[PDB]
DNA sequence: ATCACAATCCCGGTGCCGAGGCCGCTCAATTGGTCGTAGACAGCTCTAGCACCGCTTAAACGCACGTACGGATTCCGTACGTGCGTTTAAGCGGTGCTAGAGCTGTCTACGACCAATTGAGCGGCCTCGGCACCGGGATTGTGAT
DNA sequence: ATCACAATCCCGGTGCCGAGGCCGCTCAATTGGTCGTAGACAGCTCTAGCACCGCTTAAACGCACGTACGGAATCCGTACGTGCGTTTAAGCGGTGCTAGAGCTGTCTACGACCAATTGAGCGGCCTCGGCACCGGGATTGTGAT
């Protein structure tokens, strides 16, 4: 056959993934959440395509970097792995937790 | 089961974008929640806004003005 | 045009009517919206500059968002004045933290 | 069909980059983001500069409140930039009258 | 000489204050707390306020500025009985 | 009923309320509801946060709210230190909280 | 005679300081390096007291709510201990670096 | 026309024990001994950033005294709002 | 190291659509002119910021000593990544159907602006009950035995 | 087990002074009238949001397999806590000095505002070169030998 140690495609990936600028989370996916999120608000609504495409802009945005803070609190954990806790400690420390 | 619809290999994908390498099992459904509250709070503002012009169709510039109120701000959408 | 007067390509009357109609305070000095219309101008510069250095590293003639991110992100006082902004369609700076590579 | 007016710093911004890179051009998306970024930083110095005012009992929004304003708001050596374009601009505008 | 008027909500909250705990006091250093509390609100409210007004092109502050200003500021609970004790003070006056 | 507190039966002063929303640059011109709505809202939390802290300040024996009690108040209301969370009360000190990791076994 | 076990006093002195507001750090060493610091930016300023106590009141907070965010930051890493590495971890997360 | 003395390491003043008592109203129970110097050079990035804005809203109000309200209205412009001191 | 084989990089060709330029209309900027008032400045007051000194004493410092903590090491189990094939719904280009966004033009209820009227809110003044501060005595917990 | 004892806690006593009330003068809020324009409300225009539809992939999914990572377990050295004696300077409160904060009055330069004017900046139209997409060699690492 042929197999790359695990972490080898991890690697890749991120190589690729930061190079690149496009949306990551399939679009309709996303857009039906939006618009289930947003009924639970205020019923029968409508979305210009462009508010969605900013709130996935945004979101993802927001997650990326979150992910980073993430992997610096698994790393201080003398860790590889992201785990709830690491997203929990950044968000606490972000003050976005209590 | 519409937030099911952010998938695995679609958190996957951020994480990587984000420098991670390896990923824990628990870590989906965390970040499943993690995003629900994010769009939930952004989501609210953008709709008070439209509420208040009186509209039925949520526009860019609600997203980009709750955004914005959020400390979230967004270029490139009429900022 | 005020514009040419104070050296300017950025526009000195559009300027001083946004600060009038956006009640930052009763009355506008003549000064100000030449002052402020420059700063917008030269922080512009800056921006375009560094993004078009980007484009050309990037074998590119068109700047795309990617391009002020790079400019924006590898400049340190640049990176704090958007620190709280996100650039729309911009990726983020190639970073791999060191334990994570192979030895 | 017909119209319907919308204003935006797509011109200057052109006009500037002509200046610092006349062999290279721009997406209507980065237009968007740059056109995103001068309102920004108008709406953030313009505030500080209201502040400014009301903080001192002033009716009047000058171009000392917009350089204060300026180094409140911008990191050490962009500020300092700043301030010398803003007070040349102003400088030459006054000797132009 | 005699020293200049400096305003203040002091007069106001020692009233709440009493309705609410009738033998009650409260400090200097409170009172001040309390006093940039009520200016921080009020500035974050009006701020708000203003903002809504100049992003649907209207000249004017109403009651329903302020009204939508509360629901984007405060958080949920305090929100609601905020507004249900806007629109109780609004409808009570409009009427006297 | 002549003042415009009376008429809105408020303790919260509409008219200073309505001279500050003027002279503060919102908008061009304020509304007469306005002052009246935000003026009830400030009495609101105002009576809200006293509520709160005159009973930090009875649970402590003591007559005077001291900035100490609006602390007490505010960080223990999950509410009250959201709308506060950036905001730091001068002499107010901090909840008493060890994590548990610290604690002798 | 007596002596206490390693964390006892410890232990004592955090609920000690968490039951009162009183300020921690001596007034004149802050003061004296407020002048100073201030000195740096700008000669022959004065100082009101209570911009004094202002500064220290708001400094002191800051510096609690940091020993905070570092205590988690240590017992993250299976530590009781904090280190200057805590601290930065805590400050680039909270995104002063 | 007279002398002020000068002033010299006054981060020195914020001594080891002073902030050992930050530390435990901050719940912290044990203390690296590189935790100090760390945390003077944070109190003094903290300080001068601050400061630095009082100074700025101080000299155009063109006074010689820094003013509760200059600290204030800086504090608040870093999102470190303080109730107390007026404002 | 020296071997082969993945996945990635880069290079010259090819079509495709938006960058970018001109075009002509129009609305926002400009110029030229009046009026009133914000604040620049000068003169005067008296607050409070500063310096400086001696005395008390609590806090800071530095040193002795040893506990319990951090980190270095081994070590074991499975939770992870990698790489197959089978299962699915995202994506696209398509036509069709209209809610509702958004622009105009009418007009009147509402808020700016004003002088004249006056009573809520201010500082000045005063005093005593709340609480900071202390010492005593009871309780409680940790560490010696 | 049991037992000092150090530290903390809870108690009235006691004395200092700031919360809070009384007063009376003043300035900001109320009162009633003009007058102008913002915006509500209505009427029309057509943009973009939206719905069902059917192929063509690439992305999702579920699974086989096994390794490297996480965590549990132990062991050693010393760093960091505790306590003590000695050293240092903060705080207090009391005094003496003037810089400069902050407030008044005068007068004018500057900006609001209006009417008239004009070209800078807009959308509409067009077209073509910058760049996305791709296939087929240039090269670079990864794992295996
Ligand atoms: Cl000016
Ligand atoms: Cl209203
Ligand atoms: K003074
Ligand atoms: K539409
Ligand atoms: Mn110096
Ligand atoms: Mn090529
Ligand atoms: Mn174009
Ligand atoms: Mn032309
Ligand atoms: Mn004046
Ligand atoms: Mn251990
Ligand atoms: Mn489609
Ligand atoms: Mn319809
Ligand atoms: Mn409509
Ligand atoms: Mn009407
Ligand atoms: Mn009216
Ligand atoms: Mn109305
Ligand atoms: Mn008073
Ligand atoms: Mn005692
Ligand atoms: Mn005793
Ligand atoms: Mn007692
Ligand atoms: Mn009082
Ligand atoms: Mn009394
Ligand atoms: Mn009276
Ligand atoms: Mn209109
Ligand atoms: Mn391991
Ligand atoms: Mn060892
Ligand atoms: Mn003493
Ligand atoms: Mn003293
Ligand atoms: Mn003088
Ligand atoms: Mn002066
Ligand atoms: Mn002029
Ligand atoms: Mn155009
Ligand atoms: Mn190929």
């Amino acid at each position: 056959p042929h197999r790359y140690r695990p972490g080898t495609v991890a690697l890749r990936e991120i190589r690729r993934y930061q190079k690149s600028t496009e949306l990551l989370i399939r679009k309709l996916p996303f857009q039906r959440l939006v618009r289930e999120i947003a009924q639970d608000f205020k019923t029968d609504l409508r979305f210009q395509s462009s508010a969605v495409m900013a709130l996935q802009e945004a979101s993802e945005a927001y997650l990326v970097a979150l992910f980073e803070d993430t992997n610096l609190c698994a790393i201080h954990a003398k860790r590889v792995t992201i785990m709830p806790k690491d997203i929990q400690l950044a968000r606490r420390i972000r003050g976005e937790r209590a | 089961d519409n937030i099911q619809g952010i998938t695995k290999p679609a958190i996957r994908r951020l994480a990587r974008r984000g420098g991670v390498k390896r990923i824990s099992g628990l870590i989906y459904e965390e970040t499943r929640g993690v995003l629900k509250v994010f769009l939930e709070n952004v989501i609210r503002d953008a709709v008070t806004y439209t509420e208040h012009a009186k509209r039925k169709t949520v526009t860019a510039m609600d997203v980009v003005y709750a955004l914005k109120r959020q400390g979230r701000t967004l270029y490139g959408f009429g900022g | 045009t005020r514009s040419s007067r104070a050296g300017l390509q950025f526009p000195v009357g559009r300027v001083h009517r946004l600060l009038r109609k956006g009640n930052y305070a009763e009355r506008v000095g003549a000064g100000a919206p030449v002052y402020l219309a420059a700063v917008l101008e030269y922080l512009t510069a800056e921006i375009l500059e560094l993004a078009g250095n980007a484009a050309r590293d990037n074998k590119k003639t068109r700047i795309i968002p990617r391009h002020l991110q790079l400019a924006v992100r590898n400049d340190e006082e640049l990176n704090k004045l958007l620190g709280r902004v996100t650039i729309a369609q911009g990726g983020v700076l190639p970073n791999i933290q060191s334990v994570l590579l192979p030895k | 069909r017909r119209k319907t007016r919308k204003e935006s710093y797509a011109i200057y911004v052109y006009k500037v980059l002509k200046q610092v890179h006349p062999d290279t051009g721009i997406s209507s998306k980065a237009m968007s983001i740059m056109n995103s970024f001068v309102n920004d930083v108008f709406e953030r110095i313009a505030g500080e500069a209201s502040r400014l005012a009301h903080y001192n009992k002033r009716s009047t929004i000058t171009s000392r409140e917009i350089q204060t304003a300026v180094r409140l708001l911008l990191p050490g050596e962009l500020a300092k930039h700043a301030v010398s374009e803003g007070t040349k601009a102003v400088t030459k505008y006054t000797s132009a009258k």
